[PDB]
RNA sequence: AUAGGAGGGUGCGGCCCGAAAGGAAUGAGCCUCCCCGAAGGAAACCGCGGCGACGCGGGAGUACGAGGGGAGGGGACCGGGGUUGCACCGUCCGUCUUGAAACACGGGGCAGGGAGUUCGCGGCCGUGGCGAGGUUAAGGGGGUUAAGCCCCGUAGCCGCAGGGAAACCGACAUGCCCGCAGCCGGGCUUAUGCCCGGUGAGGGGCGGGGUGCGAAAGCGCCCGGAGUCACGGCCGCGAG
RNA sequence: CAGGAUGGCCUCCCCGGAGGUAGGCGGUGGGGUAGAGCACUGAUUGGAGGUGCAGGGGGCGAAAGCCCCCGGCCUCCUGUCAAACUCCGAACCCACCGCCGCCGUAGAUGGGGGGAGUAGGGUGGCGGUGUAAGCCGUCCACCGAGAGGGGAACAACCCAGACCGGGGUUAAGGCCCCAAAGUGCCGGCUAAGUGUUACUCCAAAGGGUGUCCCGGGCCUUAGACAGGUCGAGGUCCGGGGCCCCGAAAAUGGACGGGGCUCAAGCCGGCCGCCGAGACCCCGGCGCACGGACCGAUUGGUCCGUGAUCGGGUAGGCGGGCGUGCCGGUGGCGUAGAAGCCGGGCC
RNA sequence: CUCAGGCGGGUCAGGAAUCCGCCGUAGAGUGCAAGGGCAAAAGCCGGCCUGACUGGACCCGUAACAGAGGCGGGUCCAGCCCCGAAAGGGUGGCCUAGCGAACCCCUGUGCCUCCCCGGUGGGGGCCAGGGAUGACAGAAAAGCUACCCUGGGGAUAACAGAGUCGUCUCGGGCGAGAGCCCAUAUCGACCCCGAGGCUUGCUACCUCGCUGUCGGCUCUUCCCAUCCUGGCCCUGCAGCAGGGGCCAAGGGUGGGGGUGUUCACCCAUUAAAGGGGAACGUGAGCUGGGUUUAGACCGUCGUGAGACAGGUCGGAUGCUA
RNA sequence: GGUACGGCGGCCAUAGCGGGGGGGCCACACCCGGUCUCAUUUCGAACCCGGAAGUUAAGCCCCCCAGCGAUCCCGGUUGUACUGCCCUCCGAGAGGGGGCGGGAAGCCGGGGACGCCGCCGGCCA
């Protein structure tokens, strides 16, 4: 499974080992997002830096469209039909598909970053930044519900 | 008041042995061997004074680099630095 | 002459100046119309959910949107400056201190003056010359208005062999392995590039050797040629 | 001991050439803290049984010793402890190995050289100490050395780490007025202006048929309680929420102020808005690294990457502006030099 | 070979002399503190010995990470030896304390060396051991200052402010009781919970390029935990009075003796002659009696200079807003 | 290949302490006697030497137990005590709480447990 994580808290009043944890998940400013697969080593580095990331599932009808929206190569040109379809060889909801499902991986497209921008939520957060999903705020693991701030994040 | 580090220093439960553990321990840690390049745990035997390292490496893995007389040769990494020990195999004990 | 904050900051308004050096009659502020457009982004109205604030689908990614272009009208300002008003913000400067607006110290105004300099020794770097050699010192000759310029000057100093308190003894111009860059052969790749295998200066490690201590083994230092001079800079020590 | 030296932490340059480990997963080992317990060592209430056991008190006997009480010593039951106790024992930390992740041939790990500054720290959590304030360490988060948006002002608390000109959306938090955003919605509580306080500031023991509720017993709709008569719920207890009493200070005055009572307070939830230099987008600058092309002494033009560059005290390094004079080179000036006063442009 | 302690049995012999048996995980011992380790031993009893030796290498600790003179420790090579049948062990004490640079000097040993050369006496050098610096990473070493001076320090005391409230002042909870019965008219043990900042102490946060002290006089203002005046409640309140408590801060709360005194004591009146805050209010308003310089005396301490939070006499108070 | 035989060992109590029953082809013992080897701080008690008259009483070998000690598993206490990270959650304070991740000790009940394994030899076949 592919786990979407984003960046919640800021980067002041952070120890040095959630900050390194954070470091290596690539995330290194707020509104950033990454996907990762759900292996122990991923799941471990996600409980270790629950404090200030908020992680989830995410489908490929969402995958596709944070693809096409916010996803972007290496001096920030926009991912486009053509390319993928020239260097892949189909569309992007296929890539997501095959990607969810786990035939293939995003680095399979060339010149991709891993690191997707994104911009503040529409109505913003509906939660404290202090306490976790489940108490009501926005921080920690919030399973499908995830995809519902990602489109609100584009 | 400070004290300075010495050989027995704070080692009243790190060198004590088990009630039941009492008297000479089995041999075969005695006449175990081992072969350059092999990774080892630091278990120090208190019932044996002879080639005992510092206490203060108990509980430390390192690795063996040569053999001389009946002690073993051990490399460990002290912070960056890289510290020799002379310990008899009575106190080592083989990786997995 | 009814208004409060270290005397300022952002924006604009009122009054006033506005020849030159800024733009401008080859057209200013200004007025009208058309095209494209990032991130973002409504609503009238219709249908539905909720006790409610309200929300959901269509309208619609539409109207609008920083900015980028075009056309028409008019005919002298715009930029800039002095003062002041309004809205919001703002407790001076230097200094020791954990901590300065401080009821902690130095602070009436202005103009001039004012604080890492020189030598000797040493470590290092940037560059240049010569090179198993490098370099002159004091001084001498030629020439010159002149102290500038030219030539000479091997005494001396460092280096070429180290070890030892001393007596004293006295070493690889490469025997072997690993190996970066470069070179050579091959495979893939549009190309760059990557990989495999050799050779590999410099680099690393053995082996061997000189000497001191030792009865010896064995250890310390040294051994397969790069040093020397000059200019400039940083620093250490002694001189105020 | 208001001072120095060697290290640690910073910066600049060079050699060398393929590994490195701040985070995670699994494994191989180490530990005796928290908690707990009496199995050692030392404490600790009462009872029962056994032991004359070198004890004491009486009665009792010439003398050999008895009878009880108490005391001591063991076992069991009962009720309690330990920073200098442990038959047990976490969370957690450390060492090593494999893997995921990240960094590295645009040169890391490491090595050599040059220059420093620093030897008064503070707040905050934890530990020892103290009535407390405080003192002494530890953790490295924030101030020191840190802008902007808030807590009324605040070093430390929350958001947030910042090149320049613009657009948009969010963060802390807030929405009765001051003051941008609701006199917003559903259910309940408070009658004390309690409260209107996330933290830097906030009064207790003991009480309240003051109110709103939960649970458990006795009688229990003309068989209950209050005063054989009436004729519907009473009797008690243990708890939960808000509030009340306990509650006295000195210039006049503090929820920031006004003020606020089916709130503009509290409790359990929700809806929509407003709000930063944060995040997104367009344009510009510089920097770091790599590339092409071009300079008769350190360089210059242009392209590529930067989510992984842009705060800054001590300090290190690079570039540039200004002043007097000398060797050259090119010039200006009585048709007006230097200097001075007010303006325009870069 | 097995200890400490205990039980049972034994001539004097008993609590305790010596002896037999059994239980006995160490409850003994190991030179000396404590911790750790030791049971066919590291303990006890015997035999034989001097490895508590000589020439050297590497490594750990003091001093983690992360630099080190000196010192301590560990693993070994060689020589000469000791014990043992042999394996094996021996570089002091089962491990962790009992100790020390430069210069100089003394001793051991066998080499080098002293200015043209050689001999002798003497000196210098290399290696090893020793004499100590306890302020123990190594000066040789008594005091006063009130006649004091300089550079500084709120890194640091006294006065005052700030924090705290142990202490102080003032309350509260329960009720053993004392009150002829009756806990609550009144007092209220032993315990427990607080308020104030009005006593003292504690900290050292602001102030040492100066914030002028105590007391008194003058003057203004504030708090209530109320002494009198106004109004009430309980009473072990007959009246006159008392004891306890509540509301209430408009007004009053005075004059004198000794003492520098605040305070406390005393006197005659009075309705009463309340306690406190305002930089212990008020010295650019006063006075200067005390304290706290420079002079001097007494007592005590010191060899002395001298000192005393011991007395005693004298000892300056700046101003044009 | 069999053996209620022995020697040398590994883990070092789930293996120990204490009880009940059975056995000796061989083998192990108890046992008989002290000239020689060896010894008593006396003692042939131990140790040693020389043996097989007698015994399986016990050391030993085989089977069993749960009184003590130890220790493995399951259920309850119990996700209790304690604890890592974050928090604009409550509390006058002491302290507690929410989310994610770990998790006892002791006690009660029911089972387990009176050891497992390696090399070789003796006797018989």
């Amino acid at each position: 499974a592919k786990l979407a994580v984003i960046r919640i808290r800021g980067r002041v009043n952070v120890k040095r080992p959630v900050r390194d944890t954070l470091a290596m998940l690539r995330l290194h400013r707020v509104n950033h997002c990454v996907i990762v697969d759900d292996t122990p080593s991923y799941l471990g580095m996600l409980q270790k830096a629950k404090d200030y990331i908020t992680w989830g599932e995410i489908n490929a009808e969402t995958l596709a469209k944070l693809i096409r929206k916010r996803g972007r190569l290496i001096g920030n040109k926009p991912v486009t039909d053509e390319y993928v379809k020239e260097k892949l060889g189909m569309t992007i909801e296929e890539f997501a598909q095959k990607v969810v499902n786990g035939e293939m991986s995003l680095k399979d497209l060339p010149n991709l970053k891993p690191v997707f921008r994104l911009h503040p939520p529409r109505g913003g957060f509906r939660g404290s930044k202090k306490r976790s999903f489940k108490e009501g705020g926005a921080l920690g693991y919030r399973g499908e519900k995830i995809n519902e701030l990602i489109e609100r994040m584009l | 008041v400070q004290k300075a580090h010495s050989f027995r220093r704070k080692t009243r439960k790190k060198l004590s042995k088990h009630p039941r553990r009492r008297g000479l321990p089995p041999l075969t840690r005695f006449l175990q061997e081992f072969e350059v390049g092999q990774r080892v745990h630091i278990v120090i035997e208190p019932s044996y004074h002879k080639g005992m390292p510092d206490p203060r490496f108990h509980g430390r893995t390192g690795t063996v680099v040569g053999k001389r007389g009946e002690a073993y040769i051990v490399e460990i990494k002290d912070g960056s630095k890289v510290k020799t020990l002379f310990i008899h195999p009575v106190h080592l004990r083989p990786q997995k």
